[PDB]
């Protein structure tokens, strides 16, 4: 059986708020950054 | 212990393998259409078959072998199948809409007439009529199969079901032959487009339906069905009638009225 | 255990969580795309390049916001989390199939990203109209990857619809009739019915575009006797129901939020609310051609579509006034969720009203394909749908996580977003009336002021999105565990604590038939 | 002779925004009449009206494509 | 054309566009009234300590908020449909001009008598003569006779485009294989601008329409000389 | 309609089997007789390079890119005409 | 044929804590491993193909 | 000229025992052609074939009744 309760019903850990900030930063940051880099990709092809 | 009658399903890998197989098939079609390679497509088709085989195998294990299909669970599966069929009907509706749109207002490029200039339609009184009697006949034999099962008659259920399957195969072979013999192709304007895409998706559903019936035939051979609990067979039969009704609409619309 | 739980899930809560995570990520992508759009229009001239790269951005922005952000969050996220809890069900009818609806989204998203990576992308508009989307004007894999993306998203939603309808019809307590289920549950079922009926038509249509592009069919090619307008009918037959699919779960959440924060045990005129959603769902299938008022249809057909379209204002009006009547006499709790709901009521009304202006085929001649349309839909989507999502998110976050957010920060987030979206879209009405066309990377000099102000507003919204990520972090960082929640007698989803255990309702609720 | 034509007048057979058939019809009519006259030993001047109307309404590329096809033997319409 | 900081519609150049302006003023008043009534009511509901939280009956007040909007919708539909039919009226034009949309320019054909036809391209910003409008000027304008009913036929030779002239209340999609009709009638002489209104690729933003309305006499001379 | 038969006192397995062998299969046998009679290869029509037929906007993803999936040499001409 | 459902019922109800997709025996394991390997491997391959198609080969 | 007519030849458009429309069609065709020619300033001799065909096929009383009706203004066919 699985862990239950606050902070246990999720696929990411919230044991350390700083490790969490790093996670969330990569997670949301990668999403926001993707379009900019795809635009860059399209401009660098021709 | 739960005190409700519903099914709590064991964590399963099939939803994931199924989703990935969808990615592989679409990626695969793209690779085939544009980068001349069928590798991805082949892998996709294989994992898809494997996923469906194992997923449905597990549903049989959960029901026939473990007893998880209480009346409430079976009721839900009935709604599920009816809803699935409804969505399939709407899918075909889009193709009929395309057919009628094109045929009712023939453009100048076709000669402003229907069928278009240069198109020589099959005779609806020949193989297409035979195909029609074949599917209608299989609708009768599958009903005999259903009643035999309910009456607890194993031999006649198998007999009727075998006849139903033979008829579906007969239709498939006839259609395959008709496709080869047709003087027109999918590239012959909107006539060939509507004809082959609509009858083509229908033929695909006939193959799916026949396969479903074959699965039932073997589950019957193995005594899976009781005279009262046999949803797999009921779903296969509802799906089969759907395939039958779509054909009747194709026959009347495309083969007969559209000729 | 991690893989069994998160990759092989058959639990409605965990699956809803996956959806919320996916939708949040998608929202970041869609926001970035909207920033690129407004950066390009921020000052006269060309920033990125011509209309192709620009429209590849515009097209992806729409697909991401609609298919990957709004639908996954509302239906897959809130739907999966709340529906079973609100009817006291142990899980969804098809818990395994439910997991496939989720897992089809990442591949679907990957195909969308692939389409913009290969060739010159698909700069066709989210409507993907041929011949621009055909194999001559858009040769290469881009448009084909886009069609496949839609197919996967389509299968995901259709299976999700089958699951929701079956669960809602078959798994309520024996004594509970359909007229005893919460309005959010009603909103999800109706949405599921619209998805079930509309997506297959879209699927038919895009499959025909696929064959025209790769198998030499000519459904939309006049050379073979085809017609580009046929595609428009097939698309919009799905397209209009789609916009109601985007707002219905929102209407459902708004009813819960307004009732809850008004300190009411029930929404005003429950049966009228059910009637209104069903009417809207029905009417939504017979008005599609209002997206085709300039294609050259007969005048009688145009008079019909104008008339049919305006009728929807009646049931929608009943909902608006019922929400106001729910506030009436309430002991109002000015929580952040309530603020989002109040903003929704007003801003959605404005967007709906400009929709009624557009319903007039006469006027639409001049407003069609201009920024007046863009203004209309951003008020109902970027303010309506989005505010309902934000309201529902802050209201239910404590339930899903077991932690509370900082209310003051949440109110600051609402204030910034409110200014941002209004500054972004209000000026677009002027640009539309004065004639600025849609899908343009640059515009005549006279349109400069309003485009400049609109782009600044979009940066304010970006600031709000960044703040929201911080706010969620702060909640998980501080770990303020929920103790008690008020009004549980009329909000069953909270009755099992925060967060509810993995398995809830193992022993069903007891409800007398009397 | 009974002419003095400005432009193609309103035709109750084609009263809507889609005028594709109007162009097509007149093009067919002219070429049918021109063929009948050139055949039975008569004058193509009677086919004048149709020529003026189709010339007025039909895009040059359409007429040009149709003409090329009648010559190639691939015109799908009945003439 | 649109001018800096414009809030509403470009000034009406045709009788029908004038008709639309009055219909829009009528509709917008209703939009303002309803939206502010809703905002007012929200504020009214939220500004009292008095409460009433028990069950409230609805089959009485719903008659009001069903009949009222129904009446209001009829009050909008009536003039809207009057205008709609008015635009469809048989008018019998004195001239027929065709325009074909192309991937990034419009071509025109005046083939009533002579076989006149020309392309119309946007003047690049680097080539604009002083005082000329960026993105809006074209090399060859659509010379047309003022105060005359003209039939415009629109189509395309490639992808979809849409032929629009806001000041005249015009927008007709250019669809390949289809000939769409609309009628034009300018109450005044002058230059009237519009822009392609259906996404058509790379230069969708750069294929404007410019009408030059002059008296019949000048139209005729122009005709001849453009042979 | 009501057909021209009767039963209805209780539609069961025996009745559906009766319909299978007494009506359905005989119908299929007749249509099979009719079809495998009116068959015979019809004389292929003269080729005319109509522009609305034999469409080729992109080559097929198989063979030489110019043959349809179920190409029949005997009755399906290529855009340039019948094959050798 | 003979009715062996009872045997299958015993096998699949055997309290060994195994999930239904592996409760049939060693073959389930093999088929699963084959399925998952083709899925993940094929996904990696599709990613590679996307990487290839993303760039112009002039 | 191009004639030397014995009787109306087989017409693939009317290959069945019921020949009612064959007669009717040719009667309409002749009177339509006759009207076009007499109008635009041409010669009715081009309409000859249709006249010969309908005269050969049509019962005298039908032609007679139709003629009376065209004169009276009650002919229901379009000419
Ligand atoms: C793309 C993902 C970025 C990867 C970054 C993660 C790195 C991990 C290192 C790894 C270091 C190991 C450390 C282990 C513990 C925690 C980290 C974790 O396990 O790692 C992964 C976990 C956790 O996720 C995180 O890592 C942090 C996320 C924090 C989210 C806060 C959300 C707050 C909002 C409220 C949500 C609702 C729930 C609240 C209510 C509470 C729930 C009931 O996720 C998942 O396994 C499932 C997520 C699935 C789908 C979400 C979106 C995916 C979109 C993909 C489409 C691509 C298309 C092509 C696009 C290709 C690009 C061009
Ligand atoms: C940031 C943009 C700056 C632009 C400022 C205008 C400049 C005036 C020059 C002053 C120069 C005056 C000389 C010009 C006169 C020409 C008249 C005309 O031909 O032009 C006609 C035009 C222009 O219309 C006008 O005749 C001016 C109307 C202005 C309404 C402003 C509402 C402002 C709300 C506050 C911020 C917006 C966000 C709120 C959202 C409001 C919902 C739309 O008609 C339109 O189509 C525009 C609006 C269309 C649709 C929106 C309807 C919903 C309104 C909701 C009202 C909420 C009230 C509560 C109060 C709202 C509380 C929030
Ligand atoms: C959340 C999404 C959403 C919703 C709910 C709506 C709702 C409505 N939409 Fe909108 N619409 C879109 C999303 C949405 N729309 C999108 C995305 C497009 C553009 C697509 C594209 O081209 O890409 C669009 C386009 C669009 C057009 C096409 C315009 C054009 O392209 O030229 C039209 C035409 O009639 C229209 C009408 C309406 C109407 C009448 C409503 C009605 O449902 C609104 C009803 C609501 C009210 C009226 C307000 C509340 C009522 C009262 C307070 C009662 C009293 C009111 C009266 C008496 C009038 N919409
Ligand atoms: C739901 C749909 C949606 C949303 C929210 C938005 C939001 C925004 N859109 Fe829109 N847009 C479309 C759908 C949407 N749009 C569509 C359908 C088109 C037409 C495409 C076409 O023409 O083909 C379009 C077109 C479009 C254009 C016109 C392009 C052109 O014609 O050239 C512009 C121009 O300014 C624009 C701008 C913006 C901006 C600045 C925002 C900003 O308001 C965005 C601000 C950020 C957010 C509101 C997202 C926040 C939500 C989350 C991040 C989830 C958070 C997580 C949890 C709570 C779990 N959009
Ligand atoms: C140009 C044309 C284009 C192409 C056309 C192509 C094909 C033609 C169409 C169809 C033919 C195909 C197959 C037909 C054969 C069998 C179908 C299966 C039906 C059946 O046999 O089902 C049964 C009958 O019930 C029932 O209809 C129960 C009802 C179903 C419940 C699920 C539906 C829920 C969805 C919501 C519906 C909204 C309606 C509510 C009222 C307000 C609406 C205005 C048993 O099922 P159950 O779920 O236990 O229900 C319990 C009720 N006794
Ligand atoms: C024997 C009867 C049964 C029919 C199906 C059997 C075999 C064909 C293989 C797959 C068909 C499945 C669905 C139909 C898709 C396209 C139409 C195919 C119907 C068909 O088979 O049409 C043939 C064309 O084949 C073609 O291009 C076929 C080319 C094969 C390409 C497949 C392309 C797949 C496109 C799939 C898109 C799928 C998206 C599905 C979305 C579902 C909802 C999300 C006709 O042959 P022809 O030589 O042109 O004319 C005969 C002249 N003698
Ligand atoms: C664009 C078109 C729209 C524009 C305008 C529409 C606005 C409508 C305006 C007025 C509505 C008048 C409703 C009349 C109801 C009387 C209210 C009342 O007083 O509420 C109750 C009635 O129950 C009841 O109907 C239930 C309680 C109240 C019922 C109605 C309240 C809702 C009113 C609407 C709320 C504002 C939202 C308006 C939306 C525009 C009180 O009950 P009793 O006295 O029996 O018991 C108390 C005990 N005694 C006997 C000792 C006094
Ligand atoms: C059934 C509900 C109640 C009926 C009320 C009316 C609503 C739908 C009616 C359905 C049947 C209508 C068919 C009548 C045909 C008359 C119109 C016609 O003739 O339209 C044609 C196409 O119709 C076409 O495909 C029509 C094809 C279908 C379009 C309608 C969309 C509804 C289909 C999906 C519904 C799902 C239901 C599931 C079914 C099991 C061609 O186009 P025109 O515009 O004519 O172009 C002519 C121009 O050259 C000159 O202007
Ligand atoms: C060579 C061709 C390959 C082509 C690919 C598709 C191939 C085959 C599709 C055919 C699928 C067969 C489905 C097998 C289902 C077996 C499981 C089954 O039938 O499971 C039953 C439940 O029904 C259930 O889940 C019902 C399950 C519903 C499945 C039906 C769905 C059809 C799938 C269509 C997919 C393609 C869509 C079309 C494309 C546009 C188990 O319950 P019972 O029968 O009551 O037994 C219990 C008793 O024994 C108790 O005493
Ligand atoms: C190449 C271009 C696009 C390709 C996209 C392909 C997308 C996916 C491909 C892989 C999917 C195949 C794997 C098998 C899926 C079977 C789902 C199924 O059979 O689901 C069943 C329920 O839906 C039911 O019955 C009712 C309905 C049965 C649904 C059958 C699923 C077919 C999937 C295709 C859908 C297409 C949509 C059709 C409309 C156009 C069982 O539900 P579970 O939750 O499992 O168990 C519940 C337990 O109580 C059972 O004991
Ligand atoms: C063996 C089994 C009898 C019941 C049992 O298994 O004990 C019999 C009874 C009826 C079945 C048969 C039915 O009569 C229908 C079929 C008719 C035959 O021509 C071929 C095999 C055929 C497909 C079946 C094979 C046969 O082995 C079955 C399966
Ligand atoms: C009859 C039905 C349900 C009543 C119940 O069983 O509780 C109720 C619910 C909503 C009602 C409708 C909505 O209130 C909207 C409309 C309001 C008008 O007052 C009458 C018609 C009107 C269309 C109503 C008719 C009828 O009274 C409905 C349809
Ligand atoms: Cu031409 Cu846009
Ligand atoms: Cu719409
Ligand atoms: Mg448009
Ligand atoms: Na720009």
């Amino acid at each position: 059986h699985y862990e239950e309760g606050p902070g246990k019903n999720i696929p990411f850990s919230v044991e350390n708020k700083w490790r969490l900030l790093a996670m969330m930063t990569l997670f949301f940051g990668s999403g926001f950054a993707a379009p900019f880099f795809i635009v860059r990709h399209q401009l660098l092809k021709k | 212990h739960q005190t409700h009658a519903y099914h709590m399903v064991n964590p399963s890998p099939w939803p994931l393998t199924g989703a990935l197989s969808a990615l592989l098939m679409t990626s695969g079609l793209t690779m085939w259409f544009h980068f001349n390679s069928m590798t991805l497509l082949m892998i996709g088709l294989t994992t898809n078959m494997l996923t469906m085989y194992q997923w449905w195998r597990d549903v049989i294990r959960e029901s026939t072998f473990q007893g998880h299909h209480t009346p409430a669970v079976q009721k839900g599966l009935r709604y599920g199948m009816i809803l699935f069929i409804i969505s399939e009907v709407l899918f075909f509706t889009g193709f009929f809409w395309a057919f009628y749109h094109s045929s009712l207002a023939p453009t100048p490029e076709l000669g402003g007439c229907w069928p278009p200039t240069g198109i020589h339609p099959l005779n609806p009184l020949e193989v297409p009529l035979l195909n029609t009697s074949v599917l209608l006949a299989s609708g009768v034999s599958i009903t005999w199969a259903h009643h035999s099962l309910m009456e607890g008659d194993r031999k006649h259920m198998l007999q009727a079901l075998f006849i139903t399957i033979t008829l579906g195969v007969y239709f498939t072979l006839l259609q395959a032959s008709e496709y080869y013999e047709a003087p027109f192709t999918i590239s012959d304007g909107v006539y060939g487009s509507t004809f082959f895409v609509a009858t083509g998706f229908h033929g695909l559903h006939v193959i799916i339906g026949s396969t479903f019936l074959i699965v039932c035939f073997f589950r019957q051979l193995k005594f899976h069905f009781t005279s009262n609990h046999h949803f797999g067979f009921e779903a296969a039969a509802w799906y089969w009638h759907f395939v039958d009704v779509v054909w009747l609409f194709l026959y009347v619309s495309i083969y007969w009225w559209g000729s | 255990m991690f893989i069994n739980r998160w990759l092989f899930s058959t639990n409605h809560k965990d699956i809803g969580t996956l959806y919320l995570l996916f939708g949040a990520w998608a929202g970041m992508v869609g926001t970035a795309l909207s920033l690129l759009i407004r950066a390009e229009l921020g000052q006269p001239g060309t920033l990125l390049g011509d209309d192709q790269i620009y429209n590849v951005v515009v097209t992806a922005h729409a697909f991401v916001m609609i298919f990957f952000m709004v639908m996954p969050i509302m239906i897959g996220g809130f739907g999966n989390w709340l529906v079973p809890l609100m009817i006291g069900a142990p899980d969804m009818a098809f818990p395994r199939m439910n997991n496939m609806s989720f897992w089809l989204l990442p591949p679907s998203f990957l195909l969308l990203l692939a389409s913009s990576m290969v060739e010159a992308g698909a700069g066709t508009g989210w409507t993907v109209y041929p011949p621009l989307a055909g194999n001559l004007a858009h040769a290469g894999a881009s448009v084909d990857l886009t069609i496949f993306s839609l197919h996967l998203a389509g299968v995901s939603s259709i299976l999700g619809a089958i699951n929701f309808i079956t669960t809602i019809i078959n798994m309520k307590p024996p004594a509970m009739s359909q007229y005893q289920t919460p309005l959010f549950v009603w909103s999800v079922m109706i949405t599921a019915v619209l998805l079930l009926l509309s997506l297959p038509v879209l699927a038919a249509g895009i499959t025909m575009l696929l064959t025209d592009r790769n198998l030499n069919t000519t459904f939309f090619d006049p050379a073979g006797g085809g017609d580009p307008i046929l595609y428009q009918h097939l698309f919009w037959f799905f397209g209009h129901p789609e916009v109601y699919i985007l707002i219905l779960p929102g209407f459902g959440m708004i009813s819960h939020i307004v009732t809850y924060y008004s300190g009411k045990k029930e929404p005003f005129g429950y049966m009228g609310m059910v009637w209104a959603m069903m009417s809207i769902g029905f009417l939504g299938f017979i008005v599609w051609a209002h997206h085709m008022f300039t294609v050259g249809m007969d005048v009688d057909t145009r008079a019909y579509f104008t008339s049919a379209t305006m009728i929807i204002a009646i049931p929608t009006g009943v909902k608006v006034f019922s929400w106001l009547a729910t506030l009436h006499g309430g002991n109002i709790k000015w929580s952040p969720a309530m603020m989002w709901a109040l903003g929704f009521i007003f801003l959605f009304t404005v967007g709906g009203l400009t929709g009624i202006v557009l319903a007039n085929s006469s006027l639409d001649i001049v407003l069609h394909d201009t920024y007046y349309v863009v203004a209309h839909f951003h008020y109902v989507l970027s303010m309506g749908a989005v505010f309902a999502i934000m309201g529902g998110f802050v209201h239910w976050f404590p339930l899903f996580s077991g932690y509370t957010l900082n209310d003051t920060w949440a109110k600051i987030h609402f204030a910034i977003m409110f200014v941002g979206v209004n500054m972004t879209f209000f000026p677009q009405h002027f640009l539309g009336l004065s004639g600025m066309p849609r899908r343009y990377s640059d515009y005549p000099d006279a349109y400069t002021m309003w485009n400049t102000i609109s782009s600044m507003g979009s940066f304010i919204s970006l600031t709000a999105v960044m703040l929201m990520v911080f706010i969620i972090w702060e909640a998980f960082a501080s770990k303020r565990e929920v103790l008690t929640v008020d009004l549980t007698t009329t909000n069953l989803e909270w009755l099992n604590g925060c967060p509810p255990p993995y398995h809830t309702f193992e022993e069903p609720t007891y409800v007398n038939l009397k | 002779k009974i002419k003095n034509y400005q432009t193609a007048p309103f035709d109750s057979r084609f009263p809507n925004q889609n005028q594709t058939r109007n162009c097509w019809q007149n093009y067919l009519d002219f070429h049918r009449c021109e063929k009948a006259m050139t055949a039975k030993g008569g004058d193509v001047s009677v086919c004048e009206w149709y020529r003026r109307v189709y010339k007025s309404l039909c895009p040059i590329s359409w007429v040009s494509t149709w003409d090329d096809r009648r010559a190639e033997g691939t015109f799908p319409g009945k003439i | 054309m649109a001018y800096p900081m414009q809030l509403g519609f470009q000034d009406a150049t045709s009788p029908i566009m004038e008709e639309l302006l009055h219909f829009h003023d009528h509709t917008l008043m209703i939009v303002f009234l309803i939206s502010s009534l809703v905002l007012y009511i929200i504020s009214l509901m939220l500004t009292t300590k008095l409460t009433h939280t028990s069950t409230m009956d609805a089959q009485e007040v719903e008659t009001i908020w069903t009949i009222l909007p129904a009446i209001i919708l009829i009050l909008i539909a009536l003039p809207s449909l009057r205008i709609l039919y008015m635009m469809d009226e048989i008018n019998n034009p004195s001239l027929t001009v065709k325009t074909m949309g192309h991937q990034w320019y419009w071509s025109y054909e005046y083939t009533d008598y002579e076989d006149l036809s020309f392309d119309s391209y946007m003047i690049p910003t680097s080539e604009l003569k002083p005082g000329e409008l960026r993105l809006l000027e074209v090399d060859n304008r659509v010379v047309l006779p003022m105060e005359m009913t003209i039939r415009m036929l629109v189509s395309s030779e490639d992808v979809l485009h849409s032929w629009a002239v806001p000041s005249l209340g015009l927008k007709t999609d250019a669809i390949p294989g289809r000939l769409n009709q609309t009628t034009l009638m300018s109450s005044r002489p002058g230059l009237y601008y519009g822009q392609c209104s259906e996404i058509c690729g790379s230069n969708h933003s750069f294929m404007p329409i410019v009408l030059e309305l002059v008296p019949l006499k000048y139209f005729e001379k122009w005709s001849a000389s453009m042979l | 309609a009501s057909a021209a038969k009767g039963d209805h006192g209780g539609t069961g397995a025996r009745t559906w089997r009766f319909l299978t062998f007494g009506l359905a299969l005989p119908s299929v046998a007749l249509c099979t007789l009719n079809s495998w009679l009116h068959s015979g290869h019809r004389e292929r029509p003269a080729f005319i390079p109509y522009h609305h037929l034999r469409i080729r906007t992109k080559p097929f993803s198989w063979g030489d890119g110019n043959h349809t999936f179920f190409h029949n040499p005997r009755v399906n001409p290529l855009p340039t005409g019948y094959e050798k | 044929f003979e009715n062996r459902v009872a045997e299958k019922q015993k096998l699949f109800q055997e309290d060994n804590g195994l999930p239904v997709h592996l409760k049939g025996g060693a073959t389930d394991n093999i088929l699963y491993r084959v399925t998952m390997t083709l899925c993940l491997g094929g996904t990696l391959y599709s990613l590679y193909c996307l990487g290839w198609a993303s760039f112009p080969h002039k």
